[PDB]
């Protein structure tokens, strides 16, 4: 899910409380289309609302589904509302809070996002930003490596909490470290921003169990995407809540910090691209990957078949069994190709597509194998004597909504093995009306 | 351009922006923005909507056919009176004086009353203003190379 599916699912209130910060305001307007940036930016500075028949008007008539779709968008969000305009007229204006704290983060205005930094004077331990991306990268790969299983990665037992909770590992027996599902392979399958951001929204759909307030997290995640790297801000005014969450953060790798009562903490490139290669493929169905770290080597593993391990180099082919195998394990094609373009060489990206059509296309060639048999439980009727005591019965489960297949050219159905027995009652009533 | 009134001018801006704050509010406001949509909407003066809204229809095509007809008229003589143009031989003197002639003689003829049925109709496109600028131009064309003839001959 992206962002704005789960805003519009929130209050009204939630909404309202969200825009309370300029930085929100900004990765809200951001996430926006290209039509609606340019409507937010048109009633920025106008206090009247105005018609929708006039806003609508700006639009070509070709384009007049992006308008309602983009109009629907906004409404969602409540960045504007609907004004009762007198004489009868509908007026649209946008929110005036929200409308503000944009123009304060655009214009200026108000105390700065963060409280001051130079009031420490130079941190006595400050890092640099490769450091800070190594630190980040390591801390990410402990996490998966917990995700896979193996002793080298410890964390937090809320950690594994979290991940229960996000279904990927389930813990059947206590005590016993969980297991990973599917789901948790598709996961680890994923990119990393998009895992971030999957993390971040189970984090947030589970937030109001630790009584932890969403607005509060929403926005300091917000401020956090729009700090700049490299350098650091004060802890100091926030609430104790968000520090907790701020320490997960630190166990997650998006947040550097050196001690837990340290007032510095150091934004990480991962933090940054929350809000929102290495990789060469032949046609001969080999993968060239420029990778050293185990965790890059598993997952190209977990699709393809290993030839060659050069220090710096993974020389694998992509084989229909390897593919097949992985399908097995309930990887789907596309995240494959996807994992694939993301991860491409920048070689490659001179190509249009960056990936030959052969290679994606025989991929999902492979997928398709799987699915060939469509298998469904049921219970097969054969024996109408009347054309119109089956239309009757067909009718009838049709009516339930248990029909799997039907054929009247020969009086043929099949209904779902939980409505047989509905279906049997309804008949044997018939008769004993008859 | 003027005098050291333009330095002085220079001075002042350069005095006045050396000492430069950003400024918000006084960048726009509510009464300019609606100002600004309003000649930007629909049917403002920059979005003019009407531009002969239906001249296809209006100005009925029995007026039209006579016009084209006029058109043509008028096209043809301009282009004997250009033909003869410049005048290098006493003989063509007369011929255009003729041509003038004959021009005025088809504009009472024919203008006159188009110009009166279009006011009777009431038409509020000014066909007959571009024909009264090409007869306009080449009556002013006329009398500026006879005003040059006379003055050769002095």
């Amino acid at each position: 899910r992206n962002l704005q599916e789960f805003l519009g699912g929130l209050s009204p209130g939630v909404l309202d409380r969200l825009y309370g910060h300029p930085a929100t305001c900004l990765a809200v307007f951001r996430e926006l289309p290209s039509l609606a940036k340019n409507w937010v930016m048109r009633m920025l500075f106008l206090e009247q609302p105005l018609p929708q028949a006039a806003v609508a008007l700006w639009v070509k008539k070709e384009f007049s589904k992006a308008q309602e779709e983009s109009t629907g968008l906004l409404s969602g969000l409540r960045i504007w509302h609907t004004q009762l305009l007198p004489g009868g007229l509908q007026g649209l204006i946008l929110n005036p809070i929200f409308r503000q704290n944009l123009r304060i983060a655009l214009l200026g205005g108000g105390k700065a996002w963060s409280d001051d930094t130079s009031q420490l004077g130079p941190d006595k331990h400050a890092r640099d930003v490769p450091s800070l991306d190594k630190y980040a990268e390591e801390r990410w790969e402990v996490v998966l490596h917990f995700m896979v299983g193996s002793p080298s990665a410890a964390v937090s037992q809320d950690l594994a909490q979290l991940l229960s909770q996000a279904g990927l590992m389930k813990s059947t027996e206590p005590g016993e470290p969980p297991c990973i599902t599917s789901a948790g392979f598709q996961f680890l399958l994923l990119d990393t921003p998009a895992q971030l951001w999957y993390f971040m929204l189970q984090y947030l759909q589970t937030a109001q169990s630790r009584g932890m307030d969403l607005v509060e997290i929403l926005s300091f995640l917000f401020q956090l995407s729009f700090s700049t790297l490299g350098k650091d801000y004060s802890v100091e005014g926030m609430s104790d809540s968000l520090l907790n969450f701020l320490q997960h953060l630190r166990e997650f790798g998006l947040v550097f910090q050196r001690k837990r009562k340290s007032r510095r903490y150091y934004p990480t490139r991962l933090a940054i691209n929350l809000s929102s290669g290495f990789i060469v493929v032949e046609t001969n169905y080999r993968l060239y990957a420029y990778t050293e770290s185990e965790l890059q080597i598993a997952l190209i593993a977990l699709f393809s078949e290993m030839l060659y391990r050069f220090p710096n180099m993974v020389v694998a082919q992509v084989t229909r069994e390897s593919v097949q195998q992985a399908i097995a394990s309930g990887i789907t094609a596309q995240q494959i190709i996807h994992f694939l373009r993301t991860r491409a060489h920048p070689v490659m990206l001179k190509q249009t597509p960056v990936l030959p059509p052969t290679i994606t296309d025989q991929i999902r060639l492979w997928e398709l194998e799987r699915d060939r048999l469509r298998f469904t439980e049921g219970v097969l009727y054969n024996q109408f004597l009347s054309q119109v005591d089956f239309e009757l019965l067909l009718a009838h489960a049709r009516e339930l909504g248990v029909l799997v297949f039907e054929n009247s050219a020969k009086r043929l159905m099949v209904v779902t093995p939980a409505g047989h027995s509905d279906v049997k009652r309804f008949w044997k009533r018939q008769k004993h009306s008859s | 351009a003027t005098s050291q009134d333009i330095i002085n001018s220079f001075q002042s801006i350069r005095q006045e922006m050396e000492a430069y704050t950003p400024k918000l509010t006084q960048v726009l406001s509510s009464s300019a923005a609606s100002s600004t949509i309003t000649a930007l909407s629909p049917g403002g003066a920059l979005m003019q909507g009407g531009t002969q809204q239906a001249i296809n229809q209006m100005v009925p095509n029995d007026i039209q056919s006579e016009l084209k007809h006029l058109y043509v008229a008028v096209g043809e003589l301009l282009r004997h009176f250009w033909s003869c143009f410049p005048v290098n031989t006493p003989f063509l003197e007369e011929k255009v004086v003729k041509m003038k002639s004959n021009l005025e003689r088809f504009q009472v003829t024919k203008l006159c009353p188009f110009q009166e049925k279009i006011r009777r109709q009431y038409l509020s496109t000014n066909l007959v203003s571009h024909i009264e600028e090409m007869l306009q131009t080449a009556y002013n064309k006329l009398h500026t190379w006879q005003s040059r003839r006379l003055m050769k001959k002095t």
